[PDB]
RNA sequence: UGCUGA
DNA sequence: AGGACAGCGTGTCAGCAATA
DNA sequence: GTACTGTCCTCTGG
């Protein structure tokens, strides 16, 4: 998921968007450099092969996806979880009222 | 034998839904009666199509009925092996309770190599492209939608979206990135046609 | 060259209301005015006799532009 | 906050 | 993943007294 | 006022 949001946002941040569903689906058609490289090839071409689109990428439907993205990221993935490298590094931070944030043992 | 009444329904839907794509039908088929069709023909694996393509003769396609309700990753494979073997490269999977989560993925998965596509059998009782408000849609050729941006000095984006499971958009089988011409029949302007990018 | 040919009223309206902004700030007037106080009226005595030095540059949506003459432009 | 005018 | 729910929202138009 | 988004909240799937 990291790579992926990162590789979708190198690409909007140029107006390309069709790169985005395409490389969702190079992802799931496909360890860490293993997903690094597969990614990075196609959206390093794009990045390239469309650039000068900078200037074009302040329009409604590029906006929108990026919006989205980056929505359903701080929605679905920043869930307390189990650590992986670690199974025990969820040392809960877990908020009260604004001015209070709690680490547990 | 009103599976048969729906079976015929269901097939002269597909019909329609291959010549609107461009793949040869011929009329008879097109304008096949219910008492005609029984007669032709009772099974779910004998209702099979295979339709060719105007141009391109290799390029065809292939429409299933499985027999299970619920169809699942093994009864994909298993005619994606027919797929393979016969050398088509494009299916079409009716499917009639619909079809396990797990399987949607797994026609996407299958990359250009064997594109396959679902459709529910209560999706095709009817042609949907026959109501009075749903326009004709038209997918532009890869000569045309650069000469429309180049008129209207547009990009690709900046143009109005239809989405890639839209109900027309999913019968005229529409891949992403197309743009498909719209002809709205208008009662102020009569025939106004518009644009929109499929995404 | 390929936008209408006409002038359009917005136009119009701004091209008198620079050419009336010019002539107040003591431009010369080309018009041969005849006692009228309004640099408005002299404007549109300018317009109508066709003899505005100015150029309407339209821009299209994304940054192209076309520059007309205010001479050759229909005025309605 | 109590009033008032379209 | 079926929910339970806590959480933001706006609200035509100008005057006067009077008082925080 | 109601209806929306949102927010998880954690319950059966590899």
């Amino acid at each position: 998921v990291i790579h992926l949001l990162l590789c979708q946002l190198r690409v909007l941040e140029v107006g390309a968007l069709q790169a985005v569903y395409e490389l969702e689906r190079i992802l799931n058609r496909f360890s860490a450099s293993e997903i690094r490289e597969e990614l990075e090839q196609y959206t390093t071409e794009i990045v390239q092969n469309n650039l000068l689109g900078s200037q074009g990428a302040h329009v409604k439907n590029v906006c929108e996806s990026k919006s989205k993205l980056i929505a359903l990221f701080w929605k679905a993935h920043m869930n307390a979880k189990r650590c992986p490298h670690c199974k025990t590094g969820r040392s809960v931070v877990r908020k009260e009222h604004n001015s209070k944030l709690t680490i547990t043992f | 034998e009103e599976e048969t009444y729906r079976l015929w329904k269901i097939r002269k839907t597909i019909m329609q839904l291959c010549h609107d794509r461009g793949y040869l039908v011929t009329q008879d088929e097109l304008d096949q009666t219910l008492e005609e069709f029984k007669a032709q023909s009772p099974r779910r694996t004998d209702l099979t199509v295979l339709v060719a393509h105007n141009d391109d003769p290799t390029d065809q396609m292939f429409v299933f009925f499985p027999e299970e309700p619920k169809v699942g990753i093994k009864t994909i494979k298993v005619y994606c092996q027919r797929m393979q073997e016969e050398n088509i490269t494009r299916a079409l999977i009716v499917v009639q309770q619909g079809m396990t989560p797990s399987a949607k993925q797994s026609l996407v998965d299958m990359a250009p190599k064997y594109i396959l596509e679902q459709f529910l059998q209560q999706e095709l009782l009817i042609n949907i492209t026959e109501h009075e408000l749903v326009p004709e849609h038209v997918v532009m050729t890869k000569e045309e939608v650069t000469e429309l941006l180049a008129r209207y000095k547009l990009r690709e984006n900046q143009l109005p979206r239809i989405q890639a499971g839209d109900p027309v958009a999913r019968y005229f089988g529409i891949k992403r990135g197309q743009v498909v011409k719209i002809i709205r029949p208008s009662e102020t302007a009569g025939r106004y046609i518009t644009y929109r990018l499929v995404q | 060259r390929i936008t209408t040919p006409y002038m359009t009223k917005y136009e119009r309206a701004r091209v008198l209301g620079t050419r009336a902004l010019q002539i107040a700030m003591c431009a010369p007037v080309m018009v041969e005015l005849e006692g009228e106080t309004d640099p408005l009226l002299i404007a549109m005595k300018e317009l109508k006799a066709r003899k505005i030095p100015i150029i309407i540059r339209r821009y299209l949506p994304d940054g192209s532009y076309e520059d007309w003459g205010v001479d050759e432009l229909i005025i309605t």
